[PDB]
Formats: structure tokens, sequence, C-alpha cells
């Protein structure tokens, strides 16, 4: 991505699914590496992790790379720390919730939990 | 005065001897409150 | 902050989120190995909050009556009062 | 279970007040999708089971609220999703 | 917490359920003497009827509607409320007198051009002759019931057991029973005015009959109503009975994983 956006000045795209499966993977190598564990079991250096991804993936004065992500919510709560950890990061989300697929309507956009700095 | 409320009066009239049961006495108790009505706007409830 | 309270220019300072201040603590003391306190967050994670935040306060007139004054700003955990943090 | 349910293509859940209210088998509609196509299935059962997925999730909703006033046309509808 | 808030919620549900339970039984406790009262009122009114029917008497326009103060009866308000509308949009201009103010918050909302003369108080007693009297006898002389060449009373028939139907029927006018298809060798009095009496006597005997068919409807919706809310509310329990359960297994676990993690280090 970051070739195309920089060198080759195009605008781009950038679609990432899911990218809990990256918050996901470093806590699996996490135990292993040795560094005992923040709560909920994930890997100590979450914050840093999702960061040093997520602020790699930005529009630049170069270009501009529109990217959309996806997050995997474990157990579907939200609350858990490393969903949550991903919300900061994102320009806006469109939280879609199981309750609101049980009731039938799909696409299951929850209709009171979505935000864009744009809907201002 | 009504038809109704000429035999009205009689029947209060009836439930007076002493030997009545409750159910008589509870039958001449009432409670009520006439609201007028017009338009909307609203002339004052009064008891019946 | 101190540079305006010490010279009498009364000044607020947002401190936002102070609740990522503690993420950061809980990486960086997690990897130095000091024990990890309740809900993994450091042990004097208490400390870390309590020293930023005393540090703003009103002055005498004294000393200029110079104030920073300070606004943490902490995210819920999601509805949760209760948390540690 | 979520985790599972990630990884597979599509659930085929069951669900225990049907299987106690004598369906057996207990395939609750609601929640059974099959997110791998429907050109599974032979063409002939394509055609002859069009909409019925929808026809009896619009017997999962008319019995829903079924439980007011029952119009003729829910009630043709709760006619058919009985049966 | 999770594990408070959830309690906390799940203890007001059950607290909910108590009431819902409470209720329902002390509804049915009022509905038997309510049922009593329905029975002689209605014997009463075949007497009555017995003369218009034999008679075959034959009928701007008054409206007349019953329903209690008391609110949470089921639907008896508002089905009361959707005939009376039903009816309004036949004749335009025909005055709206409610007994009872649930059917006259809903009517007021409708068309607020209705309401000339309302109650209030009616509804948190049986029916007894002294407040159909009193009505009657303020029906007369504030609303000048004679005039009206139609007067309609609309209540709701206790139809069937669990079931209530809206209902009217028309209170004959003076003017109808005057020429009344056979009055026939009914009647001998031409010196009491028999028509202009009886017609004020049927105002009321008609009245009281359809109260007491009200309020008999309206106790049996609340014992049914509340029966089904005991219903809703149990489901409500086993709902949030399986959340309770999960919430508390998730907090052991959760608060015994931070204790293992402290050891382990």
């Amino acid at each position: 991505a970051e070739y195309f956006r920089d060198e080759e000045g195009q605008d781009v795209l950038l679609f990432i699914d899911n990218i809990f499966r990256f918050t996901q993977a470093g806590s699996e190598v996490s135990a292993l590496l040795g560094r005992i564990p923040s709560a909920v079991g994930y890997q100590p250096t979450l914050a840093t992790d999702m960061g040093l991804l997520q602020e790699r993936i930005t529009t630049t004065k170069k270009g501009s790379v529109t990217s959309v992500q996806a997050v995997y919510v474990p157990a579907d709560d939200l609350t858990d720390p490393a969903p949550a950890t991903t919300f900061a990061h994102l320009d806006a989300t469109t939280v879609l919730s199981r309750g609101i697929s049980e009731l039938g309507i799909y696409p299951a956009v929850d209709p009171l939990d979505s935000k864009s700095r744009l809907l201002d | 005065i009504s038809y109704a409320a000429y035999l009205n009066v009689a029947a209060q009239a009836i439930r007076s001897t002493e030997l009545q049961t409750a159910s008589v006495l509870n039958r001449s108790q009432t409670d009520a409150f006439y609201t007028q009505y017009k338009n909307a706007s609203e002339p004052t409830p009064i008891t019946k | 902050g101190e540079w305006f309270r010490d010279n009498g220019k009364h000044a607020l300072i947002v401190y936002d989120d102070l609740s990522k201040q503690a993420v950061a603590y809980r990486q960086l003391s997690l990897l130095l190995r000091r024990p990890p306190g309740r809900e993994a967050y450091p042990g004097d994670v208490f400390y870390l909050h309590s020293r930023l935040l005393e540090r703003a306060a009103k002055l005498s007139e004294k000393e200029g009556s110079g104030s920073l004054t300070a606004l943490p700003v902490i995210e819920t955990q999601g509805g949760d009062v209760s948390a540690y943090i | 279970p979520t985790n599972v349910i990630s990884i597979t293509d599509g659930q085929i859940f069951l669900e225990a007040e049907l299987f106690y209210k004598g369906i057996r088998p207990a395939i609750n509609v609601g929640l059974s999708v099959s997110r791998v196509g429907s050109a599974a299935q032979v063409k002939a059962l394509k055609q002859v089971a069009g909409s019925l997925k929808l026809f009896l999730a619009q017997y999962r909703e008319v019995a829903a609220f079924a439980q007011s006033d029952l119009d003729a046309s829910t009630k043709q509808t709760l006619v058919r999703g009985e049966r | 917490a999770t594990l408070k808030e959830v309690e906390m919620r799940l203890k007001s549900i059950k607290n909910i359920e108590k009431i819902t339970k409470t209720m329902k039984i002390v509804a049915s406790t009022r509905l038997s003497k309510a049922e009593k009262a329905k029975i002689s009122a209605k014997k009463m009114d075949e007497a009555e009827q017995l003369f218009y029917k034999n008679a075959e008497t034959k009928n701007k326009e008054l409206i007349v509607a019953i329903t209690s103060d008391k609110g949470l009866c089921g639907s008896i308000h508002s089905q009361l409320a959707k005939a009376v509308r039903r009816h309004l949009n036949d004749q335009p201009n025909a005055d709206i007198v409610t007994i009872g103010d649930k059917i006259k918050m809903q009517l007021l909302r409708t068309h607020p051009n209705n309401i000339k003369l309302s109650i209030n108080g009616i509804g948190k007693d049986a029916p007894t002759f002294q407040e159909s009297a009193l009505i009657a006898d303020k029906l007369l002389s504030v609303m000048k019931a004679g005039t009206y060449p139609k007067i309609s009373i609309f209540y709701n028939d206790p139809v069937s057991s669990l079931s209530f139907e809206p209902s009217e029927k028309p209170i004959f006018n003076a003017k109808t029973i005057e020429q009344s298809p056979s009055f026939g060798k009914f009647e001998i009095d031409t010196d009491a005015n028999v028509p202009r009496d009886l017609f004020e006597y049927t105002l009321a005997n008609q009245m009281l009959t359809a109260m007491a068919q009200g309020y008999a409807a309206e106790i049996s919706a609340r014992r049914n109503a509340m029966d089904n809310a005991s219903k809703n509310a149990g489901d409500m329990i086993n709902r949030y009975s399986i959340l309770y359960n999960r919430t508390r297994q998730a907090v052991i676990t959760n608060e015994l994983v931070d204790i293992i993690t402290g050891a382990s280090s």
C-alpha cells in the first residue's frame, strides 16, 4: 500500500479483513515470547503493536488512501480490551451487532452504535 | 327534576328501617364530578 | 503547565485521555517485570495518576495567584464505573 | 462457540425449545444460515423450495406478534405456516 | 459491575413479577363481584327491552361512551375509542358525552370538538342506580337530551369470558316513542305524558345497563391483562436468569485469571 501511496502517487484503497486477526496473532505468539500477559490474556505489547500498524495507514500529503478494516469482536463483547483498543484509530465505524442480526435485518449494522467524523 | 331523578330521590328515601344491610347503604353512596367541556375548553368540574 | 503556574498566569491543562496513560504505563511496567497489580495494571498505578493530577492547584496570593486547572478525560471501559482505572 | 462460528461456513443452529416441543429434527430456521450457496442443492430442490426459507421467516414474524387482532392476511399466513 | 448491574436488574424484574402476580389475583377477586352485579343489571334490562321489542319502537345526534377512570385494563380503553371514531366519521356533527377519564383522553385527541359533557369518578365502583340516575338527570338538563334525533350509547359488551367487543345501542327518543310502529294498545294514559316520561325513564334504565355491562367488561379485561402480564414477566425472569447465571460464571473466571497472573510471575 505504501508503495502505491507514496512513490506511485495515485489514490489507493486498502482493505484489511480481519484486522482483529493481527491483534489475535500477536497474543498467540506473546506467551511464548516471554512476557507475562496483560489482562484478558492479550499481549502486554497490545497498545503499541496496534499502534504501529494502524498509524502506518494514513492519508499522507503524498496521496490519499481510503482504508476499510474489519474487526472480529471476540465473544461478541465489545468491551473486551482487544477490540476496544481498535476503536480509537478509526474515523468512521459501523458496528454490526448480533442482536440486529437475529431480528432479521441484514445488513446487521446497529443503528444506534455507528459514528463517523463526517456525520457532523 | 327528571323522571328518573324523581324516582331517584324516592329510592334514597326508601333506604331509610335501620335494619338494612351495608350493600344497601353502599348503593346510596356515590362519588362523581360532572366536568363540563365545550368547543377544548372546560367549564369547572362539580360533584353530582 | 507549571511554567504558566509559576509565572502567575492562570492556565488550564486538558489531559485527554488520562485513560490512555494508564494503558501506556501498563505496558511499560509489565515488561520491566514489576509484579502485576489488580486487573493487570501496575502496582503503583494509583501513584501514577495521583502524582500527575495533584500538580495542578490554585496558588496563594503570596505566590502570585497562579493556577493550573486540570481536566483529566478518563474513558469508561464500556459502562463500568467500578473498573480499576 | 463464537470462535468456531467464525471459522465455519454457515451454522445449522438447533434450538432447545423446539427440540423439547416435539419438533425433531429441531432445526431453528432463525439461526440456521448457509453462507455456502444455494447452488449447493440440486436445481429441482431449488425450484420447488423457492422462497420457502423466506416464507417460514414470515411465519416466524407472524406468530411473533400473533401473541393482537389477526386479520385474514395474517391468518392465511398462520394457517400456511402451521401446516 | 456486570455482576452487580445484572443482579440489581434481575431483582427489579423479580419485583415486577411479584406485583403482576398480586394484581392478577386481586383482579380475579374483584371480578366475581363485578359479574354478580352485571347479571342482575342485564336481567333488569330485558324487562325494559320487552316493551321496546314488542312495541317495535324502531328509531345533531348524541354519542355517550363508558370506560373507567382506571387505566392498564388492557385494550378496553382503546378498542372503544376506535369504535367511537368509526361512528364519529358517520355523523360529523354529533356531540359526544364521555363517561370515564380513559375514553375522555383518547377521544379528546381524535377530535377535540366532541367533548361537551364528561364525568369522572364513575369507574372505581360497581354500577349503582344512584350513579346512573344522577348522570341521566344531568344528561337531560345539561345536554338537553330531547333535542337530539338520535341518542346512542357505546360501551363494551363483555362478549365472552376472555373477550370484550365494543358495542352500541340506540336509546329511543321521545319522538320515537310517540310514533313507534306499534304503539298499539300499549299506553292508555292520554293525560300523563307516557312518551315524555317513558323516554326519561329509559334514558336511565338503558344507561345503567350500559354502565353495568361496561364495568364487568372492564374488570374482566383487567384480569385478562394482568394474567398476560404475569406470563410476560415470567418469560423475562427466565431470560434474565440465564443472563445472570452466565454473568456470575464469568466474574468468577475473570477474577481467577487475575490471581493466577500474579502468582505466575
